């Protein structure tokens, strides 16, 4: 939730999705086509294809910086995906901001 | 073809898949395959390159190179 | 994360310029200033006060509710966590990385 070994989870807060947009560089990995938080398997352009399975309503991406992993739809749950870093560095965690 | 997969015996047309398949030439399928048949040759594609090596460049039950 | 009632609620931000499309809590930002600042009260701009000593990467500390001293450099954000004098809410905002 924090730290995975030598992976750090950075949970990043945004007002939607669109405000990502003008995030760099991480704006280039999202595919903004798509609906759904989604992850990427790998480093490329519009990588984060995969959707995360069950996500909290809020979620809108997961980006991992470097590495690969398993590349599925509706299979990983955020907190499987944590435990997929798989020598990632970083874990960014993008999330919609709701006011309790 | 410029619009199709690139593996020898794919047609599927990727003018309709996600930015990343349409960017490095090759359907779902065949970007998960162990093995395919590209430009003569027994190729996989790499995870991590995106884009197919020859067998040897990977080790044993691998999907990126070494 | 909770002093008694009050709940602090750490934000993580990209960078100060994406709080700027943050209802509500642009409003309260006074983006002329430079150094984390922290509000006396409740009214537009009133994140005006310098936090003392502050971390790396902190952007600000926003209370929801009530009134505090109101000073430069006095208040750590440590003592700003007893401060809350009635505010259900401090929002902490802070920069990755
Ligand atoms: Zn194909
Ligand atoms: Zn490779």
């Amino acid at each position: 939730e924090e730290r995975v070994g030598d992976m750090r989870i950075v949970n990043i807060t945004f007002s939607d999705i669109n405000s990502i947009k003008n995030f760099q560089p991480f704006s280039q990995y999202f595919d903004f086509t798509l609906t759904g938080p989604r992850y990427n398997g790998n480093i490329a352009q519009f990588a984060m294809i995969w959707k995360i399975k069950n996500p909290p309503h809020n979620l809108l991406g997961v980006f991992f910086d470097n590495n690969t992993r398993d590349d599925e739809d509706d299979k990983y749950t955020l907190e499987e995906l944590k435990q997929m870093g798989n020598g990632a560095k970083n874990m960014y965690i993008f999330w919609q901001y709701e006011q309790k | 073809g410029s619009r199709l997969c690139q593996v020898d015996r794919c047609t599927v047309n990727l003018t309709e898949a996600k930015q990343y398949y349409r960017r490095h030439r090759v359907c779902e399928v065949h970007a998960k395959a162990s093995a395919a048949t590209v430009a003569g040759v027994r190729q996989r594609f790499c995870q991590q390159c995106s884009r197919f090596h020859e067998l040897p460049e990977f080790d044993e039950a691998k999907r990126s190179c070494r």
